């Protein structure tokens, strides 16, 4: 069986092909000790990775390696890889094939590296870097659609007709997960409450998953969000202190399809989504907009199907159906897509060997995977 | 062997003296000690040794000597002593080079094992005579470097800051039987 | 350290005492110095008079370069004919020094620094004809890139300045490229100065650093210095290239960039030598690790209370 | 083994590490005689130390040489660290590593005459200086808590979390037993009885340690008190005379909640422990509530462990269990810890030496022992 | 003639719109007696404001209203405003309209409460609340510039391009002079002097800004003090004994570049300069970083302007000059500009009208004011 890593900008998926789920997900994170250890003979780490960080995270400053689908910090990736292998899949890595996983319009460096360290730290014996998108359609069982993909770092279209994909129609958002975290942060200072570490950016993050929505008409949301407190939802800190939360509950997902709420001159998902399928040619559009396939945590908000699906039909022709697939398991999407690619026999031959790279070096990567 | 003049290092408990084969004087004369510090790890790069590490007490170094009464005891500092000696005061290249070292005539086997594993390996010197150290004594003696100057018989009481010892030395062979230590010295 | 000085330690530490001293003794003393280098500090007719002598494998390339020009731009009235067995030399007369101790300084150091001024040369060679090709190509940017082609060939140094080290450079008229054909003799500082030599050209390709020469890698050569006589593509050589734009020798940066660029292969020689050391801490704390592991093998078993000698004690 | 000596401002407790309990505990005071020697002989001294000092008061001056934790005598504190070492434990300190302790927020120079003397005069091996509430912590059994240490001079709170120490976060209050011990002489003069001497201040010390106790309710008490005698209790003087009081029982160590009784302006150790927890990083609060360590005679009155539950249970929100340990041996946790910590074997590594302070002078404590 | 007033952390500015200082400087404070009133007559009164507080601060528990730029004690803070207007300017606020100030990423309760209060009790005619930092701008004479304002209670980066503020990159640090001040009272703890009456914070206030200086390269200072008499000091104490401090001049001021000291997470005054520049758009950093204006008393210190341009020097790319902008008089810079756009013939369709708020409500300061 082969590997397969959705290492991805917030989570880490890890797991092996042909099973239904991620055996192994944990947060991408990197904790180093912040205070003095005064005390004699406790079990003193000199780093924490995944959710020994989180668990650990009121002592801790909290990284993450990947920003915006990048990898930014190659020391604490490869110390995310040695705990994918070592520690939560607890598998050698030089036994099975890795199917790793990118966003696509990344800088070519990247998969070179991630190739690289595979190959020659790791010592794996076949490697593929798939593009996230096109295993969306893998798992949604397509080989028709357009994937928006949102996780954590990077919001994403990619429109694939008949397993082809239409490269210049690729549409890429550095907006997703973290900066609705960060403006979260920033609008829940105008109720007062104060929200500034690395450890309390994870206590925000896990407000926006618990209690934030998207709200189907924003501007009939925000005047019954001021009429009455319907709307407002409570929220207990690891302190035991409760916080209430009203308009900034929906007016945090918005900025996925309102982006200058974070200051930034950019369509939103459903713009780039209608701009991704009038840039495909002609006689595609027609399926492309009844296959709108969601992917990735940032699509699992409440609301966010009926909205998107309100929005595409106000932008594209009315004398044809908008159809939006989001499923339930949508946040696993990538990995199971990866486990399903990975387990085909017509994949076999598709993976970059070791033998492969080592007559080719990390450029291999560019004439293999797309 | 290389035509490149060997490299002399008598590395004593106070003082360190280091220089080249055929000078009038050792090049440098510093204490035998390393300043250490007590989101890439890099407190090993960060010491001083010598004149350089007395100056850095008063910046939160812990100062150490990594010799004492004779034999080197923490390997770790004198792995980075020799790197530092070798690359900033020598400024030499090991692979070049022959070194000359010394150590007391009781050191352990333990210990020339373990400083022939850091010049070979760590350094990679193109080769390593460890002397022992007074039988060296005797030879400064001389008037002159000429054979007719020679005095290949006497005995030498070595006295320098961490052990003394006294080594009878006859036709310019080492009673080794006739050894005697006092574990006090300079310091 | 983290990085090398450029000068001669020993070279700047006596000329410091001696250019201050009350009462100079007499010196001989031979210097080595990294790349086969080696200088003569000697007092050979009185104590006053100080000869310091650079012997180099190279120097006789560097002169066809404009060496001796810039050694006399420098050194000026103290160079001094060439000592038996040595390339260049200098006398200094310590009656004769500088009225302030901020010149002094200043002359100890650049006296220190010779090594580096003698291997200048070259690098202020391509830096000046770098600014002649660019004032032509400025004149008339259609015919400069014929000027970059014949000055890729006819305006070429090649270095070869230790026997598994050649450094070649040329200017064309925005840039010096300057190219290391590197390699490491030693095997555990080939197998090291694999992952030194990837990870130096991938850190070039991160964001902090765009500022940087740019940095390329092979192992075969760059196209240009592909038929310069003694650089050999099987002969397990990698090649560093630097392209140096012209704001990396901009004229408050070129002495710097010339320091540093010299330096590169000998840093990356003591970071491998450093890096066992480092491997050699991460490796006995978790021997220390592993010891917890038998330690729970040992059974639970109270010691007699022993004084700091180990003498017994006897209370409680 | 190495001696434990918890050189406190009260009293000094002595003895050896992985000891049960100090074999040494006797008053940190000097006394000097007062009066006319005229007897010629009859085994008389120039000065008495300890419980010398306390049975023979009635003829001396007696003054401790610690106020507030810090040495404001050295001469007097070497007399009491001779009666440690050649008196009290019987020992030669060139023979035995010797861990001291001090309270946090100490005068540097205190920790550094301790190391000299200790060096110099006592020709000590080897020495430490330990925070008296990180050993405490120690003595619970425990690697994270806030603990509340109260001694004779001061008062501390020191918040650690899984061995981390937050020294941001350490508060300090010079309001412990001796302010205790001078209230109660001034609010005993009210009901009839003056008490003035030092001899006199060692008489209302031992009323203070066994009639006085901590109000539930303190206003309550006040008037329980103002309208029945079941409340009021006798007392014996060395003269036989009976002292009678009643609500100076429960007056006295309300100080320690109302400090403003003593003309203080700062909060009592109830809020103070709050105002620690709630210096602390959020996701620590809820461990260190369930783990307020009570330390030091200060903490020894009755109903004082329930008054600091039901006070901190009011300040900290009511979604969460607050635990109060109050440990019966907790008038020696401090000592205890100490010889816990100097029975370890890393320990055996973290010791100033004797080579090492000869060469490095008195200041190597501070870039040692924190 | 229309008032200015900049409710500072620590300190009122208060005066007329066209005037060149302001009229009114004081404390921040409301000051309430702590001891036995036993003298009946002699002009006692239950509370005192200001510079009665100051000079009577021996007998009475000082507090600030505002804690990190938030009014917490609004009783409190409107007897600061009456004091302002009836003591300290002698006008009846009925008569004039009121520029009022706060800081940027604030409660919006603490602008519809100061709005409401204005209003309601002051019955101001009409009033405006201005960002802090766009007024120390128009001090400065400026349309672009980043402004680095720092007082008592708030450090705070807001950019601005040709009038146009960019608010997503506008940084808010809860560090100021009062962190500073709170931190030089920790570490005087450790020379041996204790302040730990709300008064003697008021000494250690004045001991801060008369001795204390930003060192250019701060481990190189540390090596020169531990090395020299020459970097100490002395201060007289009101009771006129003399302290000495020498590294502690330097240490607290560097509180600002290293958070750490006091125990927080947050980048250094320096790095959130250069991450609020980074934040901006590519094409209008060369103007920010030519143009830095500092403000408020926490830039004070000698030498602030040097570490800054040193350190933001080491951040940018070396090819663009840094200039830091540091008036003289700085610490009214929030207020002369408030007294510039008070007096542009251009503002007064901008004011709050009492007829707006009749019909409206508090919550018009929302849509009136950035
Ligand atoms: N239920 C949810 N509702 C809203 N946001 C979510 C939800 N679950 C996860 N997220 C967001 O999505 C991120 C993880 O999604 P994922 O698809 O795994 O991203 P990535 O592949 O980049 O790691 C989280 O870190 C969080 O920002
Ligand atoms: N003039 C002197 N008189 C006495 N002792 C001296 C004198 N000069 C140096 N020393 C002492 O000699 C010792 C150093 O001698 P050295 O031979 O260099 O010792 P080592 O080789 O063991 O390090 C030190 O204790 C130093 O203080
Ligand atoms: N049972 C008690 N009840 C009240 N106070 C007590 C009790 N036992 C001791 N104390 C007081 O505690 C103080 C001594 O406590 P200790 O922890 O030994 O202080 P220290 O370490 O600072 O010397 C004295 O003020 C003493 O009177
Ligand atoms: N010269 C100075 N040097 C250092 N700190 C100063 C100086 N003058 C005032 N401060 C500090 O700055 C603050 C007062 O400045 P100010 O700008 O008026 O703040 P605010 O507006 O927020 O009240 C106080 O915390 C004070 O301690
Ligand atoms: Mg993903
Ligand atoms: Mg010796
Ligand atoms: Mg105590
Ligand atoms: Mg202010």
């Amino acid at each position: 069986t082969a590997l397969v890593c959705d290492n991805g900008s917030g989570l880490v998926k890890a797991g092996f092909a042909g099973d239904d789920a991620p055996r192994a997900v944990f947060p991408s994170i990197v904790g180093r000790p912040r205070h003095q250890g005064v005390m004699v003979g406790m079990g003193q780490k000199d780093s924490y990775v995944g959710d020994e960080a989180q668990s650990k995270r009121g002592i801790l400053t909290l990284k993450y390696p990947i920003e915006h689908g990048i990898i930014t910090n190659w020391d604490d990736m490869e110390k995310i890889w040695h705990h994918t292998f070592y520690n939560e899949l607890r598998v050698a890595p030089e036994e099975h094939p890795t199917l790793l996983t990118e966003a696509p319009l990344n800088p070519k460096a990247n998969r070179e590296k991630m190739t690289q360290i595979m190959f020659e730290t790791f010592n794996v014996p076949a490697m593929y870097v798939a593009i996230q998108a096109v295993l969306s359609l893998y798992a949604s069982g397509r080989t028709t659609g357009i994937v928006l993909d949102s996780g954590d770092g990077v919001t994403h279209n990619v429109p694939i007709y008949e397993g082809y994909a239409l490269p210049h129609a690729i549409m890429r958002l550095d907006l997703a997960g973290r900066d609705l975290t960060d403006y979260l942060m920033k609008i829940l200072t105008e109720r007062g409450y104060s929200f500034v570490t690395t450890a309390e950016r994870e206590i925000v993050r896990d407000i926006k998953e618990k209690l934030c929505y998207v709200a189907l008409d924003f501007e009939n949301e925000m005047a019954t969000a001021a009429s009455s407190s319907s709307l407002e939802k409570s929220y207990e800190l690891p302190d035991g202190q409760v916080i209430t939360i009203g308009n900034e509950r929906f007016r945090c997902p918005e900025t996925l399809f309102q982006p200058s709420f974070i200051g930034m001159e950019s369509a939103g998902i459903h713009e780039t989504t209608y701009n991704s399928i009038m840039k495909c040619d002609i006689d595609i559009r027609k399926d492309l907009y009844a296959n709108n396939v969601m992917s990735g945590g940032t699509t699992m908000y409440p609301g966010i199907a009926d909205r998107m699906q309100k929005e595409i039909t106000a932008l594209a022709p009315s004398t044809m159906k908008i159809k939006i697939i989001a499923p339930p398991e949508r946040k696993y999407s990538v990995w199971i897509g990866g486990s399903i690619l990975a387990s085909l026999s017509t994949f076999q031959q598709m993976w970059i060997t070791k033998q492969e790279y080592d007559e080719a070096g990390p450029s291999i990567v560019h004439r293999k995977c797309f | 062997a290389s035509f490149n003049v060997p490299i002399i290092m008598d590395n004593g408990t106070g003082y360190s003296k280091l220089g080249y084969a055929g000078n009038d004087a050792p090049s440098y004369v510093f204490p035998t000690v390393i300043a250490t510090r007590s989101k890439r790890a890099t407190e090993d790069l960060d010491f001083f040794i010598g004149n350089d590490a007395l100056k850095k007490a008063s910046a939160g170094y812990s100062l150490d000597y990594p010799i004492r009464h004779g034999q080197i005891e923490n390997w770790d500092h004198m792995e980075r002593f020799w790197q530092q000696s070798l690359f900033k005061y020598l400024r030499c290249e090991p692979e070049d080079h022959y070194f000359l070292l010394t150590e007391p005539p009781l050191n352990p086997p333990e210990n020339r094992e373990n400083t022939a594993e850091i010049m070979f390996e760590s350094f990679n010197c193109a080769g390593l005579y460890i002397a022992v150290q007074a039988v060296l004594a005797l030879a400064a003696s001389w008037t002159s470097s000429k054979v007719t100057d020679r005095s290949l018989t006497g005995t030498v009481v070595d006295s320098g800051d961490g052990v003394t010892h006294i080594i009878p030395v006859a036709e310019g062979y080492v009673i080794g039987s006739s050894i005697k230590t006092m574990p006090l010295a300079g310091r | 350290m983290l990085s090398l000085d450029y000068n001669n330690i020993f070279i700047y530490e006596l000329l410091t005492e001696r250019f201050s001293s009350e009462n100079p003794s007499s010196i001989d003393q031979v210097v080595t110095d990294f790349d086969g280098v080696t200088f003569h500090i000697s007092t050979p007719e009185e104590k006053t008079k100080i000869l310091i002598s650079l012997s180099m494998k190279c120097y006789p390339e560097l002169v066809n370069y404009g060496t001796l020009d810039l050694l006399k731009q420098i050194y000026g009235a103290y160079v001094h004919e060439p000592e038996m067995g040595y390339n260049f030399s200098i006398l200094i007369d310590l009656q004769q020094l500088p009225a302030t101790d901020e010149e002094k300084e200043q002359l100890a150091m650049s006296i220190s620094m010779l090594k580096r001024n003698v291997l200048a040369a070259p690098f202020h060679r391509a830096f000046t004809k770098q600014a002649e090709l660019a004032d032509l190509a400025r004149k008339d940017p259609e015919n400069a890139p014929m000027l970059d082609k014949q000055a890729t060939s006819q305006e070429l140094m090649a270095i070869h300045y230790r026997d598994e080290e050649t450094i070649v450079l040329w200017p064309e008229h925005d840039r010096v490229t300057v190219v290391f054909s590197t390699k490491f003799r030693e095997e555990t500082d080939r197998i090291f100065g694999k992952v030194f030599l990837q990870e130096f050209v991938d850190a070039r390709r991160r964001p902090a650093i765009q500022t940087a020469p740019q940095v390329l890698f092979s192992y075969d050569p760059p196209l240009e210095i592909r038929d310069i006589q003694g650089i050999q593509k099987g002969d397990d050589f990698g090649f560093v290239t630097f392209v140096l734009f012209e704001r990396h020798f901009t004229p408050q940066n070129r002495e710097d960039c010339i320091s540093h660029i010299q330096v590169f292969r000998n840093t990356l020689h003591f970071h491998i030598k450093a890096s066992k050391a480092y491997m050699h801490q991460r490796m006995r704390k978790r021997v220390a690790d592993f010891q917890k592991v038998l330690n729970r093998a040992k059974p639970d078993v109270e010691l007699e209370r022993k004084t700091a000698t180990g003498r017994s004690f006897v209370r409680a």
